């Protein structure tokens, strides 16, 4: 597929697993369904920080229905971000360890 | 319309510091990193740094990072690039460029011909 | 710092003939699963544009001649029937770490 244009909103408040992961829920504001949600990690500095995904791929199939994510964040002080372009969601991590 | 606009050229000496404008319009211009790059003859592109106008948060290339300087004016929209201990090896198509977050750049300054030169 | 290697440094192709235009990486450029490459496409006297991202996806308003692909390290630029207006020089560019690099650049020139 190709990435996901739209905007997306989140659904529950981020969580962390048993395992150092986290668990993302997200809402998708968009018309190009099905599409690849934009998944990444930033430092403070909007530098691209190194993790992984353990959702296969994550991807839109019904704009109605929310989409769960899970990650492994790097470590300490992170940003998530969902989507891109101006509206694309922000949100600060911090994780243990 | 999206339009960022640099002067068309800079003569500066060698040695000598020089502080370049990039002046947006069409958009809200504290919702865009911007980012700052350059195109010397034969050698291609080199990225110098971004800055967020909203936070004024930053980072730079190492290689210019004892050397340059960004900032910006919120009230006029305008972002600068300020540059010092010029040589000829700073003589180069400066652009500065909007990142469409987290990924490429989606619009281009006009660009500012900088030429070192002792002349 | 990633390293970007552009092959060949220009090419010259015949009016609806296909172009491809390699960018080699001196490491990885994914980030959770997807390809930290950009391909812009520049004429003398105007700024870059851009016209692929993440690897593979078409810019809107972009012709759909252009396409690309690739993972990890290896990348291609392709034109499958390239026109008059495609000679321009291309640059790939990453930013899967700081500093940001672009390649060499590849200058594309079309015969007939
Ligand atoms: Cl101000
Ligand atoms: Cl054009
Ligand atoms: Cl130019
Ligand atoms: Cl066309």
């Amino acid at each position: 597929y190709v990435m996901c244009t739209g905007s997306f909103k989140l659904e529950k408040e981020v969580a962390e697993t048993q395992h150092g992961t986290v668990l993302v829920q997200v809402k998708y504001e968009g018309t190009d369904a099905p599409c690849k949600i934009p998944f990444s990690t930033q430092d403070e500095k909007g530098a691209t920080q190194n993790g992984r995904l353990i959702t296969a791929n994550p991807i839109v199939t019904d704009k109605e229905k929310p989409v769960n994510i899970e990650a492994e964040p790097p470590f300490g002080e992170s940003y998530i971000v969902v989507g891109a372009g101006e509206k694309a969601l922000k949100l600060s991590w911090f994780k243990k360890g | 319309q999206v339009q960022l606009l640099q002067p068309g050229a800079e003569l500066v000496k060698p040695g000598a510091s020089m502080k370049l404008s990039c002046k947006a319009s069409g958009y809200t211009f504290t919702n865009w990193w911007m980012h700052w790059v350059r195109l010397r003859p034969g050698r291609g592109l080199e990225w110098i740094g971004r800055i967020d106008p909203n936070s004024d948060v930053n980072k730079y290339n190492e290689k210019f990072e004892n050397r340059a300087s960004l900032t910006v004016d919120k009230h006029s929209s305008t972002a600068y690039m300020q540059l010092s201990s010029l040589t000829s090896e700073d003589s180069a198509i400066y652009y500065c460029a909007r990142w469409f977050f987290p990924w490429y750049f989606d619009v281009w300054g006009t660009g500012t011909t900088v030429t070192v030169s002792s002349a | 710092n990633i390293v970007l290697t552009q092959s060949p440094a220009s090419l010259a192709v015949s009016l609806g003939q296909r172009a491809t235009i390699s960018c080699r990486a001196s490491e990885s450029v994914d980030h959770y699963g997807n390809s930290f490459i950009y391909w812009y496409q520049q004429k003398p006297g105007q700024p870059p544009k851009l016209l692929i991202y993440l690897a593979s996806n078409l810019e809107s308003g972009v012709p759909a001649r252009f396409s690309g692909s690739g993972s990890e390290t290896d990348f291609t630029l392709t034109i499958d029937s390239v026109e008059t207006d495609d000679a321009a020089t291309y640059y790939c560019q990453q930013n899967n770490e700081d500093p940001y690099t672009f390649g060499g650049g590849t200058k594309l020139e079309i015969k007939g």
